[PDB]
């Protein structure tokens, strides 16, 4: 009867405990900037770190002493780790013998066999048997999928419904089955009809589009400039057109001064007017307005809330370099 | 039966393109006369290098055999081997070459390899 | 009996919408670097490792 | 130390064409192209199997 | 070293592998693993007309 | 490989009911006889499969109530899978993660129809990794020369 | 065309297997109508790479290509092996002052 949070799509993060436990362990040791002669890459349970075969071999291989490692390593990992958890330590050695390693959470196919209560040798690639292996929700896949992130720092990136979709195609490439995608239909609903469902997809789906697109709006406002600049797209452009573009630089760049924002500084119809008619001459592309020219041709992977500020004088009105 | 030295003979250029249903084809590009041990050199040297997880090597043997010792007069454009696919896996013209290229060697006279449908003998020639 | 083609009453010479696929692998020239693209200098691609990890 | 970053309008006034992205796109779109039209090679070639 | 047919049938097989010129015979020198050592085969040297050809 | 592998399996615990219909065994055989066959590839090329462990409730499988058995920490409690909407684009998802072989991804963007806005993107990392494959082998070929299937494949 | 095969004879000196007369557009386009009785313009016949720089020349077996042009009115396709080209396949056979021309 109960159900946790009935919200459209806040459901992003794990809960504060494992992100902020996560954030003090798993962790970034900033990069000094040294030579790096060994990057290392080793699956360590939580509780043991040993000074056998593998990690003492490589440390002894250099003259190292493996106990210092194995000792720092199970002074952090031990506490606050269920047991039977293999994780990803990477350790960076550097040209003065000092090294830094980080601690990272499980590998994907790791979580993948976890959630598919699976354990080893039990699944593999479809066509190499003939039959797929467990039955899988895009639920689960976003539990997956919320567990790794880019950076701890700031879980939000990179999104998870970009993200989850490597997992899912990890989980794929495992002979996982899925639900929302290759099967027609989605797993029944007792208490509602189909219409229903679908009335309630339709909807959803939108209110999934809009937070998506906000997110990455303010996702791009945190970055640097030079993304918020013009690079217009080339496949408008009738190929022969590009590649003659590329035998000479003036097609390109009258181009770019001619589909362009109007900003103060690219706005000036005199040097734009002779621009069109100069790519005109050549039999570029000649059913312009320019107004139109500025939709054709506008970044296209930048998101719809700056590209429609691009595209509006008003609100880009406003940027003048003062003094 | 009983067939006279001018018999079959390969000389002529046919008008005939062939068409090869499997997605690469190995094709006579020279007249000639191939022995039936000659072909089935080349089809052993060729399922050493084909993926048979993904592939299947078909072998035009059904022309006529000629008395010599029976062999066969081939004429150009005379399609020989066929790499036919089970599954989505597709080649490049290196890696499809490459494949024939074992037993290219076997076969007396030259041949060319040929991608899916009709020959295009523009092309080719 | 003499044989000749007919004449042209609608359409062009060569086929357009009817093109026999061209039988040729088709690699792109922009795709395998090998001749026939005549690049500017100044666009020169692929030297990220090179040159164009220090652009501009 | 005041960080007041470089703004919008500031950076904006040293945009320009960049022919080394531009180069870098055209090449790319070139590609995506060529290899679009591989694959409609391979549809064509295949479907000229078809009897007439 | 072996000799090839022709420059077609010349191919670089190793990291360390040249393409090089004896007195206008293209040739592969490798300085590393010298059984990779591959020449186009070719007029002799030094060679008369009457002797060869 | 034996690294990096679950070395043992523990079991789902289902918290809360999804709903408060139960449903008779009957709708419970009915929607499992529905899952045991699924459809592999997306193109001429396509087979149906069964599949191997489907579950007994197909109501109750992944879709609330249910913890994961993923849990890492020592505090951390099998996390509890919520309701759909709270989870981001997911419908937007089911749209758009399935695979795509190339040639039709490229025909619905030529023909102008996509199924999500996102199949742009879908195309445009799927021509990336082709052209990345083509990358890396002229890289190779640079240093020395590698050809293309001359050798004998397996034993 | 191509079922046809036009048959082609001519003088040969010198040692390796040449025409000492070399062929040309102009007089495909002539056996074409002397035993075909096919009647086309002879600027539609173009040669192999080969054959561009000497004309054609050699004794025995050599093809040569015709360009049809007009169909994709008739919507001619997979009925032929393409829409515009005929390979036209010509031998040349040497003979002496007796039986040949030239
Ligand atoms: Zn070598």
């Amino acid at each position: 009867p109960k159900t946790v949070c009935v919200e459209p799509g806040s459901n992003r993060l794990p809960e504060a405990l494992v992100v902020e436990k996560a954030r003090d362990i798993f962790g970034r040791p900033e990069f000094p900037g040294k030579r790096v002669l060994h990057n290392w890459r080793f699956f360590i349970k939580a509780g043991k770190a040993a000074t056998g075969p593998p990690v003492g071999q490589e440390f002894s291989k250099l003259g190292l002493k493996a106990m210092d490692f194995a000792k720092v390593f199970n002074d952090r990992t031990k506490p606050h780790f269920k047991e039977d958890v293999e994780l990803i330590v990477r350790i960076q050695v550097y040209f003065d013998k000092s090294y830094l390693f980080t601690i990272e959470p499980p590998p994907t196919a790791w979580f993948i066999l976890r959630a598919l209560r699976k354990k080893r040798r039990e699944t593999g690639p479809v066509p190499l048997r003939g039959h797929y292996c467990a039955l899988m929700t895009l639920e689960m896949a976003y539990e997956i999928a919320k567990m790794k992130p880019l950076c701890w720092g700031r879980p939000e990136y990179p999104l998870l419904e970009t993200r989850v979709r490597r997992v899912v195609g990890q989980a794929r490439r495992m002979g996982v089955c899925f639900i929302g995608v290759d099967t027609p239909y989605s797993s029944p609903v007792k208490d509602m009809t189909e219409q229903q469902y679908t009335e309630e997809c339709e909807r959803y789906r939108r209110i999934h589009m809009e937070q998506y697109t906000t997110l990455r709006q303010r996702e791009l406002e945190e970055a640097p400039l030079i993304e918020r600049l013009h690079r217009p797209n080339m496949s408008p452009l009738t190929d022969e057109q590009i590649e003659e573009g590329l035998r000479d630089p003036c097609l390109l760049d009258t181009l770019w001064r001619a589909s362009h924002p109007l900003s103060p500084y690219h706005r000036d119809l005199r040097e734009r007017e002779l621009a069109r008619r100069y790519l005109n001459a050549r039999g570029w592309v000649k059913d312009m307005t320019p107004e139109e020219m500025r939709i054709v041709f506008m970044n296209y992977r930048l998101p719809e809330g700056e590209k429609r500020k691009q595209m509006d004088e008003a609100a880009m009105s406003g940027e003048v370099y003062w003094t | 039966i009983r067939q006279f030295r001018r018999y079959g003979d390969p000389r002529y250029i046919n008008n005939e393109a062939a068409l090869i249903r499997g997605q690469w084809g190995l094709i006579t590009a020279d007249f000639g006369m191939v022995t039936q041990s000659q072909m089935e050199n080349a089809r052993l040297a060729i399922l050493r290098r084909l993926p048979r997880g993904s592939f299947t090597l078909t072998m035009h043997t059904d022309y006529e055999e000629f008395p010599v010792h029976f062999a066969f007069k081939f004429t150009t454009g005379v399609p020989l081997f066929e790499i036919m696919p089970i599954s989505a896996r597709r080649l490049n013209q290196a890696e499809a070459e490459g494949i024939f290229l074992a037993g290219r060697p076997f076969i007396p006279l030259q041949t060319v390899v040929v991608p899916q449908g009709r020959v295009d003998e523009y092309h080719v020639f | 009996r003499y044989y000749a083609l007919p004449h042209l009453r609608t359409g062009p010479p060569m086929p357009t919408t009817l093109e026999q696929p061209s039988g040729e692998f088709p690699w792109g020239k922009f795709s395998t670097m090998v001749g026939g693209t005549r690049i500017h200098p100044l666009y020169r691609p692929d030297g990220f490792f090179k040159d164009n990890m220090y652009p501009a | 130390l005041q960080q007041r970053p470089v703004t919008m309008g500031e950076y904006r006034l040293f945009s320009v064409p960049d022919p080394r992205e531009l180069g870098q796109d055209a090449v790319d779109t070139m590609r995506r192209r060529e290899s679009h039209n591989m694959e409609v090679w391979w549809r064509k070639r295949k479907e000229q199997l078809k009897p007439p | 070293p072996q000799m090839v047919m022709s420059r077609d049938e010349l191919k670089l097989r190793c990291e360390y592998c040249r393409f090089e010129w004896i007195h206008d015979t293209l040739c592969v020198r490798c300085p590393a693993q010298p059984s990779h050592d591959q020449r186009e085969m070719w007029l002799h040297s030094t060679w008369m007309w009457g002797k060869q050809q | 490989k034996r690294t990096g592998k679950p070395a043992d399996t523990p079991d789902y615990k289902q918290v809360y009911l999804p709903y408060d219909a139960a449903p008779t065994e009957r709708e419970l055989e009915r929607e499992r006889r529905r899952f045991k066959q699924a459809y592999h590839g997306r193109m001429e090329h396509r087979k149906l499969v069964e599949v191997k462990e489907v579950p007994l409730n197909v109501y109750t499988y992944g879709k609330e109530g249910m913890s994961l058995p993923i849990a890492i920490f020592k505090d951390q409690k099998d996390p509890v899978i919520g309701p759909e909407w709270t989870y981001p684009g997911i419908y937007e998802n089911k749209i758009a993660a399935q695979h795509w072989y190339t040639e039709e991804l490229f025909d619905k963007e030529s023909k102008e129809a996509f199924e999500s806005p996102w199949q742009q993107q879908i195309l445009d990392n799927q021509v990336k990794r082709r052209m990345a494959k083509v990358m890396f082998r002229m890289r190779q070929v640079n240093m020395k020369a590698v050809d293309l299937f001359q050798k004998e494949r397996g034993s | 065309v191509n079922t046809g095969y036009l048959l082609f004879g001519r003088q040969s000196w010198g040692q390796g297997f040449l025409i000492n007369c070399p062929l040309r557009k102009r007089d495909v386009a002539q056996k074409l109508w002397e035993q075909y009785k096919v009647r086309i313009d002879p600027r539609l016949i173009e040669f192999r790479e080969k054959d561009r720089r000497t004309g054609i020349q050699e004794l025995g077996h050599n093809w040569c290509w015709l360009y049809l042009p007009g169909a994709e009115e008739l919507g001619i396709n997979r009925e032929v092996y393409d829409n515009k080209r005929v390979k036209v396949r010509i031998h040349v056979r040497k003979m002496n002052s007796m039986f040949a021309l030239y």
